[PDB]
RNA sequence: UCAGUAACGGCGAGUGAACAGGGAAGAGCCCAGCGCCGAAUCCCCGCCCCGCGGCGGGGCGCGGGAAAUGUGGCGUACGGA
RNA sequence: CCCCGGCGCGCCGGGCCCGGGUCUUCCCGGAGUCGGGUUGCUUGGGAAUGCAGCCCAAAGCGGGUGGUAAACUCCAUCUAA
RNA sequence: ACGGACCAAGGAGUCUAACACGUGCGCGAGUCGGGGGCUACGAAAGCCGCCGUGGCGCAAUGAAGGUGAAGGCCGGCGGCG
């Protein structure tokens, strides 16, 4: 019964919850064993890069989040083309592919493309057979210098313009931020009723002139 | 800890503190919010109005990432760059105004509440209201607006 | 490309060749047993698009099952309860007919391995579905790298556990805003999910 | 004057320059190539039509084309998609009146 | 985490997800079809060599069968030939 | 001190006779399924989220989704059975 | 009026969740790493800082589209007078 003042809760305790509660004892467990086994991964598969295979840059979407940059799941189809790299041989050489992305506009396409640039020139390349080296196997003297890498690839990082301090001019002065805001609203609120509007009353005109 | 709490001191006291006459029952008035309408309605009345009813459009499939838009005040602004950044500007002599870019501090729109300093700066945002505009522009600054 | 012109004849079956067809074929059907070894597949297009190739260790089951809803077996049509739960007549099976075709030929054949199914006819009474079926332990089977995955244990009776084409309709599966009900790859596992309480150690 | 992109009107949005591919190949799902069109009007010599396909152009030939309209989406169901068998059934009747006036 | 939220509900009691964002992990592929290749494919029996407690590798049979009512190779929407 | 395993290096008999780019010419898809009506169940899914029965029953610049039924019209995004 | 023949031992406001207020501590327009990661007691503790995503707080109001938090004096001009 409610008694005095207070919230009205509603806890959603209505069935059988003792029959499911998931308790978290194993916690430390579950961070030993996940450490345990990214170790032993990064022991089997060094020199290659523990973190794993590099990734894209890509812009968060909905417009809460796309002023951020964050890495994607894998290289366009269209950036590992643009920087001349099989689509089939980037995985063997710890680049991600996703072919369903798409690239809209260049400015993406480009940074992503310039990554994969970067990334192609701090590639050392082991050859297939250590004895017989091939055309595109890094040096010896690189490859004894070749060491696992920790972390994300090239990590990606949101990085700002900074614009020095300089004299307004009596534009940027005169501009109305708030009027051009309310106006571009009602043009766009308006838009389509206007056209309508603006056609019959063409229809109507030319009716009474022809 | 048990060993501070009442029950301790409620030992030997028969009924508990719940009393000899009206006893503890398990359940008198009903389980949760039962009776709102009924014999909890003075309750529900004196503290909750506006609990009963509905009120206003529904909207399916909401996002709320669509309306985010965080606000700043204008007694804020200057918060938002370093403090050299204002001193430098202040005492200055070319007369060049440094850039608030209040979208790179994770604001959307500028609000008017506050007072500027007496300093000209150029504000970047999406959105202003428009005694932020007003107050901006009488200390000789300038809104600039980005999308 | 005679498949093409058979898959493109097999969407007409309102034209008077394929009326022809279904109807003397439903008779044959229905003077058969409801479980009936088939010796080839009746559709060798619709067959082979569902997986179904022509070497041995394939085999073909025609299916009979009685069209309608499902009654509730109660006696008297007495339920005992609320007036919500009263319903006898005009209540639905959860899963398809076709499913229910596969169910039965895999727990007929418990040594060979449902594949797919398609359907082959139908009147009032009976739809008839012709059912694909492996035999896990063929050489021909064992011995080709594509279809070895069907001759694991994992893959025991995939009729009964909704994972057919057929049966995993009814699971409610799917990408997107439709499936919300089986995020986490079933009903019940949404449930748990939903239904879990995480008492964390530090809370 | 001046102008400066805005998140709200008729040119709303941040500005980047627009990048122009060949369209993903599986947009071209459902288009008909020569070699389907053959096959599926060789099915037609084969076939023929179905009765509401033909009780439907018994209404096309007396131009009672509000009425086919309406039978026709009582047997498929929608409007778009009785329009376009509407549409096909009269090509098929316009191309009989055709080949009879030959 | 969104979130006891959008929503459902004698709109009462009650019920109630998703997207985005941060992480754990991370891997991608194959047919039918459309085609080209002399069925180029597969199973089993008999003999010889090897291995043989996971029954397979090679060779030889005008040995048997499957399979043109379609096996195999190339190839599958990221296009392919 | 035993055994099992893993990782390496050689010989024998086999199989493969293997790729990239630019042009030229060609080819390209899953049907009593989708979709629609209605019934029952189911969901937060609300002029109907999913599933199922019965009836109707496809198309190919088509089809599906675009959270309020519907017509017209642009767009975006995928490519079901 | 009901329970109690007698003795021993056992025997009843707990734990989880949510909320409100009071109090104590830390920091303070901020604060919190709880999830994750790094480095016998120890499943502890220590650390992260381009792990602060995210929660709560820092802005309210409207069903919503949306809007969103002091003024005066001096001098000059335009208009009314
Ligand atoms: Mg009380
Ligand atoms: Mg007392
Ligand atoms: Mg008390
Ligand atoms: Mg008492
Ligand atoms: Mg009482
Ligand atoms: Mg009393
Ligand atoms: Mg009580
Ligand atoms: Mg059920
Ligand atoms: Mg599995
Ligand atoms: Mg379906
Ligand atoms: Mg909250
Ligand atoms: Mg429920
Ligand atoms: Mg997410
Ligand atoms: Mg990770
Ligand atoms: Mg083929
Ligand atoms: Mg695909
Ligand atoms: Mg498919
Ligand atoms: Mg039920
Ligand atoms: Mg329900
Ligand atoms: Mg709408
Ligand atoms: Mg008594
Ligand atoms: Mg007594
Ligand atoms: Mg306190
Ligand atoms: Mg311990």
């Amino acid at each position: 019964a409610p008694s005095r003042n207070g919230m009205i809760l509603k806890p959603h305790f209505h069935k059988d919850w003792q029959r499911r509660v998931a308790t978290w004892f194993n916690q430390p467990a579950r961070k030993i064993r996940r450490r345990k086994a990214r170790q032993a991964r990064a022991r089997r598969i060094a020199p290659r890069p523990a973190a794993g295979p590099i990734r894209p840059i890509v812009r968060c979407p909905t417009v809460r989040y796309h002023t951020k940059v964050r890495a994607g799941r894998g290289f366009s189809l269209e950036e590992l083309r643009v920087a001349g790299i099989h689509k089939k041989v980037a995985r063997t050489i710890g680049i991600s592919v996703d072919p369903r992305r798409r690239n809209k506009s260049t400015e993406s396409l480009q940074a992503n493309v310039q990554r994969l640039k970067e990334y192609r020139s701090k590639l050392v390349l082991f050859p297939r057979k250590p004895s017989a080296p091939k055309k595109g196997d890094s040096s010896a003297e690189e490859l004894k210098l070749a060491t696992q890498l920790t972390g994300p690839v090239m990590p990606i990082r949101n990085v700002f313009k900074k614009e020095k301090a300089r004299v307004i001019t009596e534009e940027e002065k005169n501009f109305k931020a708030f009027a051009s805001l309310r106006m571009a609203r009602a043009n766009a609120r308006l838009f389509g009723i206007r056209a309508k509007r603006a056609k019959e009353a063409a229809e109507q005109d030319v009716e009474k002139k022809k | 800890p048990s060993r501070l709490r009442k029950t301790r001191k409620l030992r030997g006291h028969v009924s508990h503190g719940h009393g000899r006459i009206g006893k503890h029952r398990k359940h008198p008035g009903g389980r949760g919010n039962a009776g709102g309408m009924h014999h909890h309605r003075i309750n529900f009345d004196k503290y909750h109005p506006g609990y009963f009813g509905k009120v206003g459009m529904r909207h399916y499939h909401l996002k709320r990432n669509q309306s985010f838009c965080p606000t700043v005040n204008l007694d804020k602004l200057w918060t938002l760059v370093s403090e050299q950044t204002r001193v430098n500007a202040a005492k200055n002599k070319t007369g060049a105004a440094p850039i608030i870019d209040v979208v790179r501090s994770g604001y959307y729109k500028v609000l008017g509440k506050g007072k500027l300093p007496k300093q000209p700066v150029i504000v970047k945002a999406k959105f202003f209201s428009r005694r932020a505009e007003e107050k901006i522009k009488g200390v000789g600054g300038a809104c600039v607006l980005v999308a | 490309g005679a498949y093409k012109y058979i898959q493109e004849l097999w969407r007409k079956k309102q034209s008077d060749v394929m009326r022809f067809l279904l109807r003397v074929r439903c008779w044959q059907y229905r003077q058969l047993s409801a479980l009936h070894r088939a010796p080839r597949p009746t559709r060798p297009d619709k067959a082979r698009r569902l997986g179904y190739k022509a070497k041995q260790g394939y085999v073909i089951y025609r299916i009979r099952v009685r069209r309608g809803g499902r009654k509730r077996p109660v006696p008297k049509g007495a339920t005992y309860g609320k007036p919500v739960h009263h319903g006898v007549n005009q209540l639905k099976f959860a899963r398809s007919l076709q499913s229910v075709a596969e169910e039965r030929a895999g727990r007929h054949c418990g040594a060979l391995r449902v594949l797919n199914s398609y359907w082959v006819g139908e009147d009032s009474t009976y739809k008839f579905f012709e059912v694909i079926l492996i035999d896990p332990f063929h050489k021909a089977i064992r011995r080709n790298p594509d279809t070895q995955w069907i001759t694991k244990p994992v893959h025991k009776h995939r009729e009964m556990r909704g994972l057919t084409s057929a049966g995993r309709k009814s699971r409610g599966l799917g990408k997107g805003h439709k499936f919300h009900h089986t995020i986490g790859g079933s009903r019940r596992a949404a449930w748990r999910r939903r239904n879990t309480l995480q008492l964390h150690r530090y809370r | 004057a001046l102008r400066y992109p805005m998140a709200v009107g008729l040119n709303k949005g941040h500005k980047v320059t627009k990048n122009v591919s060949k369209p993903r190949h599986s947009r071209r799902r459902g288009r008909l190539t020569k070699h389907t069109k053959f096959v599926r009007d060789m099915i037609r010599e084969v076939c023929g039509f179905a009765p509401y396909e033909r009780r439907a152009m018994e209404l096309l030939k007396v131009s009672k084309d509000k009425r086919a309209l309406k039978f026709i989406k009582k047997r498929v169901g929608t409007h778009i998609r009785a329009k376009r068998k509407r549409e096909e059934l009269s090509s098929v009747l316009a191309a009989m009146r055709k080949a009879a006036a030959k």
